[PDB]
């Protein structure tokens, strides 16, 4: 019951705004504080912006004060990020999270009730930003052609893509096993790369064929190729 | 503003044992001003403990925490597998709120070596007008793993990435790929490719390579 679902995530160029909106459900949202936190791409958690109950106490991390604005409508429970003048660096996953329900004064009295931001009980699964100035591209997909620990290796390097996400499939989709697809890194050029590789016998190489199958929607493209030993 | 630093960066635990994560404030923080999450890949951070040492709803009594001034600490008393994640402090003593850089709790198992594959440059991306060496580390443990270029037995740096998958939900071992990337003008310039392997289950230093065109 209990739930708070986050919207408004998408592709952003540098300078662009976007709005963040998070849903709240099954609690009394009116009590509650809430706030904003992110997670850069290989980075750890960065505590964004937090409002009170009532909306009259709201803060900002530094390296977004001025561009990001949170509120709330206690009405429709809503709370929203207002965010301008996006940079690369805000490329991240933003979590919406709810608060506290009670505060405490300067003279340690705790009143019930009136929700601040200390601290976060319940998280939004978290929706993605990009901000990047790149052009939606598809990949580029190179074998990576065929022994250790016993068996042979081969893979495909789907290169240069945006944006994410990629998938890949090896022979159709039939093989699992022993298949690792590397998280993708983003290059100097500001296109993304990854390899995907699977392990597999190594008299079996003549026998049977092996095709990756590259799926890239964001710009429809589908690519299949075959690992030649 | 405060800066939050946890050590250590990563502990190898196994279910049954106890972890002990720290955190130094760089100013001196309430002990009732602190909170600590767990977060595991794919899924949403979750509270652990709040006023220092309080417990959040759901929270069981096996995990504890506390501290004052500059230095906090979190304890899970016995691991289960849950508990394999990475760990953030949070202070709450002074605007702004921040959090420190996480420690990760891993699974440890038995040594297991790196199979160890080199992939050349294809005809394909050649043509294309690149060059891409991969290097490739399958199904290891524990996860330090130094990878070393050479290209015509000169040492490379700066031109290569590392990238490596979660612990895997099955055996608990790491793969990781290891790419240099060169101009093709480059990449012709030179002979003998080599990936250089140092890891704890091989006896020594593994090396794959490859002659360009061979």
């Amino acid at each position: 019951e209990v739930q708070l679902v986050e919207s408004g995530g998408g592709l952003i160029r540098p300078g662009g705004s976007l709005r963040l909106s998070c849903k709240g459900s099954g609690f009394i949202f009116e009590n509650f504080g809430f706030g904003w936190v992110r997670q850069g791409p290989g980075k750890g958690l960065e505590w964004v912006s937090g409002t009170n109950w009532n909306g009259g106490d709201s803060r900002y991390g530094d390296s977004v004060k001025g561009r990001f604005t949170i509120s709330r409508d206690n009405s429709n429970n809503f709370v929203y990020l207002q965010m301008n003048s996006l940079r690369p660096e805000d490329t991240a996953i933003y979590y919406c999270a709810r608060g506290t329900d009670y505060t405490i004064d300067d003279q340690g009295i705790r009143y019930q009730g009136s929700g601040t931001f200390w601290y976060f009980d319940v998280w939004g699964r978290g929706t993605l930003v990009t901000v990047s100035s790149a052009s939606t591209k598809g990949p580029s997909v190179f074998p990576l052609a065929p022994t250790s620990g016993g068996t042979a290796a081969l893979g495909c390097l789907v290169k240069d893509y945006f944006p994410e996400p990629v998938t890949v499939s090896w022979n159709s989709g039939a093989l699992t096993s022993g298949v690792h697809t590397f998280p993708a890194v983003l290059q100097s050029s500001g296109l993304y790369s990854l390899s995907s590789v699977v392990t597999v016998p190594s008299s079996s190489l003549g026998t049977q064929t092996y095709i990756c199958n590259v799926n890239h929607k964001p710009s429809n493209t589908k690519v299949d190729k075959k690992v030649e030993p | 503003e405060i800066v939050l630093t946890q050590s250590p960066d990563t502990l190898s635990l196994s279910p049954g044992e106890r972890a002990t994560l720290s955190c130094r404030a760089s100013q001196s923080v309430h002990s009732r001003y602190f909170a600590w999450y767990q977060h595991k890949p794919g899924q949403p951070p979750r509270l652990l403990i709040y006023g220092g040492s309080t417990r959040a709803t759901g929270i069981p009594n096996r995990f504890s925490a506390g501290g004052s001034g500059t230095q906090f600490t979190l304890t899970v008393n016995r691991l289960e597998a849950e508990d394999f994640a990475v760990y953030y402090c949070q202070q709450y003593g002074r605007s702004p709120y921040t959090f420190g850089q996480g420690t990760k709790v891993e699974i440890r198992r038995t040594v297991a070596a790196p199979s160890v594959f080199i992939f050349p440059p294809s005809d394909e991306q050649l043509k294309s007008g690149t060059a891409s060496v991969v290097c490739l580390l399958n199904n290891f443990y524990p996860r330090e793993a130094k990878v070393q270029w050479k290209v015509d037995n000169a040492l490379q740096s700066g031109n290569s990435q590392e990238s490596v998958t979660e612990q895997d939900s099955k055996d608990s071992t790491y793969s990781l790929s290891s790419t240099l990337t060169l101009s093709k003008a480059d990449y012709e310039k030179h002979k003998v490719y080599a990936c250089e392997v140092t890891h704890q289950g091989l006896s020594s230093p593994v090396t794959k390579s490859f002659n360009r065109g061979e």
